[PDB]
């Protein structure tokens, strides 16, 4: 629940942990989220159009 | 030689018993060494990374 | 407003550095410096910051030197090449804390917005906790005096982002991690009762001679509350606690199974191996 | 035509700043400077190190402005600090910590006025936490080309120049090129210190404040950890049920490579946290 599995577009995979702002509340699998180049941290999510 | 062969074995008892103390340091310290190495080693493998087949 | 504080240890390591480049001048008073940081989040956090010269009198008090074009400068400078970090507060190296320091952060009270007072020693012989993080706003009083700069206690932490933690732990390989078990535990076990011990000695003495031997109305109210918090603990006779008491004993004893079963399970193959393999040894010897 | 063994040192200042250079050490170039002050010509001393502004330009020669740069120093000058500058560092990111054509170029500039201008790379980024050692670099001259390479003494410490063991740049670049070994230096003052505010770091501001939280959270929290601890436990117990068997067969070579020793010998070692703190509860309750 802490630590998940996330798909990039160019195609490898990767994993990532919990950033102590967001929460768990979007956290939730079937969105599309958003990284970062160092540490592999989560800024915000990727809502999808 | 045979009176002598106490006095010549003491020097021998005391360097036996001058041992204990640094063994005792040796496995009192490398295994504090080795929990170290450990976490040295444990510290490299880290969450974020790539998935192989 | 900020509940809690971030110090990195680069600041005191930059205080290790102005007590470096000394090179024996033969005064060696307190030194100002400019604090660095992010006010923008709620909790503060310290990355980097410079040295300003700073100057007082032997006699008169009053006496202090700043310098805005410096300042400017450096800031300037700073702030061209990172723009994620600005002006916070100042910090002393002095243990003891000046009359004339209120008319010191008067200017970048003026100048910037409030400011964060840190207090340390010059000399690392306290093993308490070093950094004291002070913040300046102004307080009603109780007794109705007049309304002035009051510094209030923040509570802090001394921690590292990424590679500062590699650095340090490369260039001490003294100082252990946590490492959960005997030894580590029983350090702080041993050490702890000393830790409290000469903090207490050091407090409650110059406490008690202050009390009755002294003026200059500090407030004396809160150390009714203090002493209130002294009697907060009655003598309990643990009599209700007794339960409590058998609770933990009895988890104590689980304790006792689990460490004599896993034990016993141990045992196993070192009974085993120390006959099978020296009686095969000597048999299989000569 | 005359050649010693040179020994670069750095301080706990010019490391931090270059971690903090670390965090500045994004794909971007960047540039740095290092002053010290020499005393002789076989030692090297470094003590103040800034960082400087990005640029679209990246690295290069031109990149560096001399009147800011003279002003700075000035402003260095009028302050506590009285050193020169010893050279300059840098950052390469992700195609190594090797010079390019420009690099060693703007390197050959900035080496006209010092004959030995240290040059520093730092590259955070592949480095892995676990070291954050790091190789000072050196220029060869190009007449030296008909007579031996390097003409240094004191090969002692070439073995602690061994810690770039890569067997690709190191006897590849190898040609019109080296490096130089690098020590630390630390006093009493720096020592009690940083070792006082790591303790502290690691320690609470009264130090008895968190104790006595896990101390009663030893019936709470613990206590489900020790459950599952059992667990685990009695998980590896089920087949020790099945071992006295291959113990009554076999006996002989081990195809297990799970220990089931030590890790119960951990659980104990965690297990051993209540008593530790049992007498603990036992000073809080009595004075
Ligand atoms: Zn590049």
């Amino acid at each position: 629940e802490e630590k998940f599995i996330v798909k990039a577009t160019n195609g490898p995979r990767y994993v990532v942990g919990c950033r102590r702002q967001l929460d768990k509340s979007k956290l939730k699998p079937g969105t599309r989220v958003a990284l970062d180049m160092t540490t592999l941290t989560i800024m915000r999510y990727l809502p999808r159009e | 030689d045979l009176y002598s062969r106490y006095k010549k074995l003491q020097q021998e008892l005391e360097f036996l018993e001058v041992q204990e103390e640094y063994i005792k340091d040796e496995q009192k310290n490398l295994k504090k060494e080795f929990l170290h190495a450990q976490e040295e080693v444990k510290r490299i493998q880290s969450i974020p990374l790539v998935i192989g087949q | 407003a900020v509940q809690k504080v971030v110090v990195h240890p680069l600041v005191l390591l930059s205080v290790v550095d102005h007590f470096n480049r000394i090179g024996k001048v033969g005064n060696q008073k307190r030194v100002v410096g400019v604090l660095l940081g992010s006010w923008q989040k709620k909790v503060l956090d310290v990355s980097n910051s410079f040295a300003v010269p700073f100057d007082e009198d032997d006699k008169d008090d009053s006496v202090w030197f700043l310098d805005h074009d410096y300042l400017e400068n450096m800031y300037g400078m700073f702030k061209k090449v990172n723009a994620r970090e600005r002006i916070v507060g100042w910090y002393h190296t002095g243990p003891k804390l000046h009359k004339n320091d209120i008319a010191i952060n008067e200017l970048m009270k003026r100048y910037c917005p409030n400011s964060v007072l840190v207090i340390i020693d010059v000399k690392p012989k306290d093993l308490g906790l070093p950094t004291e993080a002070y913040i300046s706003v102004e307080e009603v009083h109780d007794d109705g005096t007049p309304t002035s700069k009051t510094f209030e206690h923040v509570t802090s932490e001394i921690g590292a982002e990424e590679a500062e933690e590699v650095g340090v732990e490369h260039l001490l390989r003294d100082i252990k991690d946590t490492t959960v078990g005997t030894l580590s535990q029983r350090i702080t076990n041993q050490v702890h009762g000393l830790k409290g011990l000469n903090s207490k000695l050091l407090d409650i003495r110059s406490y008690l001679e202050k009390v009755a031997t002294g003026k200059l109305p500090i407030n004396h109210q809160i150390i009714y509350q203090l002493q209130d918090v002294f009697n907060l603990l009655p003598d309990v006779s643990l009599q209700e606690f007794v339960k409590a008491f058998y609770l933990k004993t009895n988890d104590q004893m689980v304790v006792v199974y689990l460490a004599s079963l896993i034990r016993s399970v141990v045992a196993l193959h070192n009974l085993i191996n120390n006959k099978i393999a020296n009686r095969d040894a000597e048999k299989k010897e000569g | 035509a005359v050649d010693t063994a040179e020994q670069v040192y750095i301080s706990s200042l010019a490391l931090l700043k270059m971690l903090k250079h670390g965090r500045a050490g994004v794909p971007m170039e960047v540039m740095g400077l290092m002053l010290g002050e020499f005393v002789d010509d076989y030692t090297v001393r470094v003590i103040d190190v800034f960082a400087m502004p990005q640029s679209g330009t990246g690295v290069s020669v031109e990149a560096v402005d001399p009147v800011f740069q003279a002003k700075m120093l000035d402003m260095l000058k009028q302050t506590g600090r009285p050193e020169m500058v010893v050279g300059w560092y840098h950052s390469h990111p992700g195609f190594g910590c090797w010079l390019s054509g420009v690099d060693i170029n703007t390197q050959q500039s900035f080496e006209a006025l010092s004959e030995r201008a240290v040059a520093v790379v730092v590259d955070p980024i592949q480095s892995v936490k676990g070291k954050v050692v790091i190789d000072a670099f050196r220029l060869i001259n190009a007449n030296m080309m008909v007579l031996g390479h390097e003409p240094r003494q004191t090969t002692s410490n070439l073995g602690h120049l061994n810690k770039p063991s890569i067997q690709a740049l190191i006897h590849g670049l190898n040609r019109h090129y080296y490096s130089i070994t690098i020590n630390y230096r630390k006093n009493e003052l720096e020592q009690k210190m940083l070792l006082n505010l790591h303790k502290k770091s690691w320690m609470e501001g009264l130090t008895l404040q968190d104790y006595s939280e896990h101390c009663k959270h030893n019936e709470s929290v613990v206590k489900e950890m020790l459950e599952l601890a059992k667990n685990y436990n009695k998980a590896v117990e089920e087949e020790d049920k099945m071992t006295p068997e291959q113990l009554a067969i076999k006996n002989v070579g081990k195809q297990d490579p799970k220990r089931h020793l030590e890790e119960h010998v951990d659980v104990l070692m965690t297990s051993n946290i209540v008593q530790c703190l049992a007498a603990m509860l036992d000073t809080v309750v009595f004075k």
